[PDB]
RNA sequence: GGUGAAAUUCUUGGAUUUAUUGAAGACUAACUACUGCGAAAGCAUUUGCCAAGGACGUUUUCAUUAAUCAAGAACGAAAGUUAGGGGAUCGAAGAUGAUCAGAUACCGUCGUAGUCUUAACCAUAAACUAUGCCGACUAGGGAUCGGGUGGUGUUUUUUUAAUGACCCACUCGGCACCUUACGAGAAAUCAAAGUCUUUGGGUUCUGGGGGGAGUAUGGUCGCAAGGCUGAAACUUAAAGGAAUU
């Protein structure tokens, strides 16, 4: 159900004679038998978990945490990342650019790790299958096949009924809007393809 | 007419016969 | 240089190809240089830096895998280590 | 028939050159064929020398200058009288004036 | 020593699903299988697992790539700034 | 000139008047044809033989010291190459190219020089196979021309 | 003796920008423009335009307390005219002329090495 | 445009300069000329820590009137605020930087423009990039126009400089850096390192540059260093 | 901000402007030239690696291996196509403000594709010097770039061998230029466009009044755009070149 790969890291106990096994998103370059470091001290390497204080500006991480201590939130997919674009020693803040090129503000001590996401690329090869779509989303979850609320009837959704397959109303729906009524484009600034760039 | 634009006319015109000769075969 | 070097004692002088020819070699007490590729297991090259420094001899790191190496030595097949026995007619143990 | 013996520009040996910028309309045009011509020019447009040496801080101040280097199209040479056009038997002159 | 004009991999396909998408999918699939140089032993070992997974078959050694390379050109692209960024910090 | 260039450079030996010369070497012609040989078993191909021998020996030319010329006394001797000097050398510039350029692909220039190597290969061979010195059906081949070297 | 400051004069074409800052850049005093003293557009960057601005620049910055200015002259630069406009001659002269001292004189316009690429278009501004 | 403005304020003064006083900036002891200006600032307020909104600038000044020589007003010097004592705020070294009249007025053609640049670090930790410039020069009695360099003249001449500079910063710290900058022997020694290759006049240093420093260095030292 | 003036646009939620930084992508200013290299297209930041190349020098070698070339090949600006990356600037399309009788143009502000790169295509340009390549000979002159040779000719080691950089005289090979007409040409002009009615050094390609027409058709190459090959019917007395008033 992941595109990225995942890398089992084994820490020892600093407080007990035991071994930890960390379950890590694998970034890509990352290998068996690597060593991989962890902290404020940590060396600016692609694997090390380094916070975003500790990194400098333009740096590529992963796996980036959104507060301090919440185990990573950002940047998850295979190949996705996040920049780091700025920071604010006063009340420690990284300024940080997002994989949808939102700028973000996090805390200064959110871990994250260096380098890329591994399995990049993927959406580039067409499934070419409903086949390949089928074997997909089995271990994803059940959202395949999808139906169009056009072809259902009035009872089953908005679109659904007519003489001909048509919405019949607008299709941009209210953020305002009900469970029920939130089917189609909702909360649509514009609509119709835009010839346009990442704007970010 | 400047001998470009003759050029690009007679390129459209060339690739209209084309158009109606595939549809007609 | 160090290639032209190399291929100045391969033609001349005497070589040994392989870890473990190396090994006996540095051993015995006979290898006069080794030059390990720069993608030689750590481990490996570990030993072979200890083996060395316990029996006297130089080690010079090469800027290239064991493919380079071997191209640079003038076989068609991979050489992690190759140690220099004696140069012949070349200056690579004179020079660095 | 061929007006110039260069063709206009100056390219024997080369086949390309790259191209620069007109200073007037930003025009590309190879920079050979340019007409660029070094301006160095006094800062104080040599009427306010008195006073500012006067106004200065330092006596016999230095008085820097600028120097750069326009590069002019054909077209914007001509208009801007930075070259003219000339008799058949004098546009061989290469000397400036 | 052809035995087809550019279909390739992709005659598996018959002629189904459209030449533009079976040649996108001719271009990742043989990158996907083809075999790679491993950077730890030298030698051309390195297998496609899985999408990520690349696996030496002779130094038993798995690393993280891409879905259909060993390598991505945007990890080469990161590698380099990260030294570069490394570099300047340490010195 | 310069059948692969556009060079019209004039630049070459200007050979002596003289055949019966120079009226100062005092060795004999003996001496210089077993010169010719020890040179030969070091390893020497005719024109690195007869420059060191003009060059820190005294030998005017060793055709007109001796009767016939290097390439003819190793041929006497047995020390002939099995193939000429000159499309030997073009063979080994010949696979530098080809190595250069495998693992430079994009080296359009390489590509085009390794073009014009392989035609003057070709033509020489073809001159060689025809006056005989090399057998019929000897053709050069980029796989089997690096072994062919050495 | 004399507290200095600089001059920062941006002599574009249609604008004229003369405003002293402290000696390190960051307290701006007296940012006056040509539009500012004049109403026509055209005029914006007229040497005399330039002049009323570096009259009521000088009269600030003596008011403040500064005496004396580094000057620096600066065109659009960059991929720009790069020359300096109509305006800057006017603003050094009408400073003089207000008596504030005046040293080490410069001109800071952007030179590019090499630049992105100029405006206009490969055949220019065909007016 | 002085009544064009359609919209100035969306929605529908105290005098800065009252607000605001005066500091005075100490150059390191490195220059002769220990006071170099003043600078202002808003008065310390409960929320702000005008020492700290003052702490990170920087102030070119020419190296003329650094020195009281008018020889060196080609010369520029970035001094870096780092301490604040009172209105007796002290800088210290950011980078040299030429005069852009003294640049173009070097370059000229007919002749060798030759460019070398290094990025070493000094004794102390500080990493710095330093350019050298060098014009080739024709010599008395030549009647050629150009005298050119031969384009392999260049290519030693740049590793003959990059060499003097290398080794001219290692083994100097910023202070001895500055110190032997002022006279700029460094000059001269690339002149005569060069000499035996081409003419080569005009060989000021060009701007160096500080990439990067070490940690606060705010306790003990620049009593004698500054 | 922008313009000939303007307007579109941003702007007290601080725009333009200032200083200190940071990032991204592109580019390589001045130096830069009747200068260099490459088969052409082209190629201008530094170092390292990898091969290659012209010219010069050679009392080295082989010995006619050579010149030009249907067929067949390699490279081939820009734009363009396919797919990743990149995406700052500029910017076919488009948006929009002017101007205008109109203005879906020039002018202005934005702006997608593109501009950069990787892989694969494309194979065209006023791809020009509108001048095929190889060879020989025929005027004068200076300058320049690369190599070489000879001058106790000038700067410091060493004001007391060297080297370097210059200055002289040659020489070979380049990019060119000035003068003149032995000549050539319709002339413009050309040291080749000369040595061609005193017609023959070798060889490849192309043209045969203007259009129709680089069209139709067939073939072949290309994903496509299109490229290469390529007519005729019909029509027409001029089109055209260089000069003169």
């Amino acid at each position: 159900g992941r595109g990225a790969p995942l890398a089992k890291v084994v820490f020892r106990d600093p407080y007990k004679y035991r071994l930890r096994e960390e379950i890590f998103i694998a970034n890509e370059g990352v290998h068996t038998g690597q060593f991989i470091y962890a902290g404020k001290k940590a060396s600016l390497n692609v694997g090390n978990v380094l916070p975003l204080g500790s990194v400098p500006e333009g740096t590529i991480v992963s796996n980036v945490e959104e507060k301090p201590g919440d185990r990573g939130a950002l940047a998850r997919a295979s190949g996705n990342y996040v920049i780091i674009i700025g920071h604010n020693p006063d009340e420690n803040k990284t300024r940080v650019r997002l994989p949808s090129g939102a700028k973000k503000v996090i805390s200064s001590d959110a871990r994250g790790v260096i380098g890329v996401i591994a399995g990049g690329g993927r959406v580039d090869k067409p499934l070419l299958k409903a086949g390949r779509a089928f074997h997909k989303y089995r271990l994803k979850r059940n959202s395949w096949p999808k139906t169009r609320g056009v072809a259902m009837n009035p009872v089953d959704h908005p679109h659904g009924g007519g003489n001909h397959q048509h919405i019949g109303k607008a299709s941009t729906i209210s953020r305002g809007a009900v469970s029920g009524q939130k089917a189609g484009l909702i909360a649509a600034r514009r609509t119709g393809l835009l010839r346009g760039s990442q704007k970010t | 007419m400047r001998a470009k634009w003759r050029k690009k006319r007679t390129r459209r015109l060339k690739r209209k016969r084309r158009k109606v000769r595939a549809r007609s075969k | 240089s160090i290639n032209q070097k190399l291929a100045l004692v391969i033609k001349s002088g005497k070589y040994t190809l392989g870890y473990k020819s190396t090994v006996k070699s540095l051993r015995q007490g006979k290898s006069k240089l080794i030059i390990i590729a720069a993608n030689t297991p750590v481990l490996r090259k570990s030993e072979l830096e200890y083996y060395a420094m316990l029996s006297k001899t130089k080690v010079y790191y090469f800027q290239g895998g064991n493919n380079e190496l071997g191209t640079a030595v003038g076989k068609l097949f991979r050489v992690g280590v190759v140690s220099i026995l004696e140069a012949g007619d070349s200056d690579i143990l004179t020079t660095l | 028939p061929k007006k110039r013996a260069s063709n206009g520009r100056n390219k024997k040996g080369r086949g390309h050159v790259k191209p620069v910028r007109c200073v007037n309309c930003s025009k590309s045009i190879p920079k050979d064929k340019a007409i660029k011509r070094m301006a160095i020019r006094n800062i104080v447009e040599a009427a306010a020398v008195r006073d500012l040496s006067e106004a200065s801080v330092y006596p016999e101040y230095a008085l820097p200058k600028t120097y750069n280097k326009l590069h002019y199209c054909v077209s914007c040479a001509i208009h801007a009288r930075i070259v003219r056009v000339r008799s058949r038997e004098d546009r061989k002159n290469r000397a400036p004036p | 020593a052809k035995r087809t004009k550019k279909v390739g991999i992709t005659g598996k396909y018959g002629v189904r699903y459209g030449s533009s998408l079976r040649r996108q999918v001719k271009k990742l699939e043989i990158q996907q299988h083809a075999r790679y140089d491993c950077s730890f032993c030298g030698k051309k070992t390195v297998k496609r697992g899985a999408a990520g997974i690349w696996t030496c078959s002779c130094c038993k050694k798995t690393v993280a790539g891409g879905a259909y390379t060993v390598s991505t050109a945007a990890a080469a692209t990161v590698r380099s700034t990260i030294r570069r960024l490394r570099e300047m910090v340490e010195a | 000139g310069r059948m692969h260039s556009a060079g019209k450079g004039i630049s070459s030996s200007a050979i002596p008047y003289s055949r019966n010369a120079p009226a100062w070497f005092k060795l004999s012609s003996e001496s210089v044809i077993e010169q010719i040989v020890k040179y030969a078993r070091k390893g020497l191909t005719p024109s690195q033989i007869g420059v060191l021998l003009r060059d820190a020996h005294g030998v005017t030319q060793a055709r007109v010291i001796t009767g016939n010329k290097i390439m003819r006394i190793l041929k006497s001797n047995g020390l002939a190459p099995e193939i000429p000097e000159d499309l030997y050398y073009l063979i080994k510039k010949a696979v530098s190219v080809r190595k250069h350029l495998e693992r430079n692909r994009k080296d359009k220039d390489a590509k085009f020089r390794l073009i014009l190597i392989e035609s003057r290969i070709h033509r020489l061979a073809r001159y060689y196979r025809t006056v005989a010195v090399l057998p019929p059906n000897w053709k050069y081949e980029s796989a089997t021309a690096s072994a062919l070297v050495n | 003796s004399q507290v200095f400051g600089v001059a920062r004069i941006y002599a574009s074409f249609n604008d004229t920008f003369v405003h002293v800052t402290d000696l390190s850049g960051k307290e701006t005093i007296a940012r006056v423009t040509g539009g500012m003293k004049v109403k026509a557009d055209r005029d914006e960057s007229s040497p005399y335009a330039a002049m009323l601005a570096a009259q009521d620049v000088a009269a600030k910055c003596k008011e403040v307390g500064i005496t004396a200015v580094h000057v620096k002259i600066r065109a659009t630069g960059g991929t720009r005219t790069k020359t300096p406009g109509p305006g800057g001659q006017a603003a050094l002269r009408a400073l003089a002329r207000s008596g504030l001292r005046i040293g080490r004189i410069e001109d800071v316009t952007p030179v590019p090495s090499d630049s992105t690429r100029k405006k206009g278009g490969r055949r220019g501004r065909r007016l | 445009a002085v009544g064009k403005n359609k919209r100035l304020s969306k929605g529908k003064v105290v005098d800065p300069f009252t607000r605001k006083e005066w500091f005075d900036i100490k150059a390191p002891s490195t220059f002769e000329n220990r006071n170099v200006g003043k600078t202002l600032v808003n008065k310390s307020t409960g929320l702000k820590s005008a020492s700290d909104a003052l702490k990170g600038r920087v102030v070119e000044v020419c190296l003329a009137d650094l020195q009281g020589s008018e020889d060196h007003s080609f010369r520029k010097i970035k001094l870096r605020v780092d301490e604040v004592q009172g209105k007796n705020l002290l800088t210290n070294f950011h980078g040299m930087d030429f005069t852009t009249d003294k640049l173009r007025s070097m370059v000229r053609k007919w002749q060798t423009l030759i460019e070398a640049n290094v990025t070493v670090k000094t004794s102390d930790d500080y990493v710095l990039r330093i350019f050298a410039i060098a014009f080739t020069r024709k010599q008395a009695n030549q009647v050629k126009r150009h005298s050119y360099a031969q384009s392999s003249h260049i290519r030693a001449i740049r590793k003959v400089i990059s060499e003097i500079l290398t080794k001219e910063v290692q083994g100097s710290t910023l202070a001895q850096l500055t110190s032997k900058l002022i006279p700029e022997v460094i000059n001269k020694e690339i002149e005569n390192a060069t000499k035996d290759i081409f003419p080569l006049q005009n060989i000021h240093v060009r701007k160096v540059k500080l990439l990067k420093q070490p940690k606060f260095d705010v306790g003990a030292l620049m009593a004698l260093h500054g």
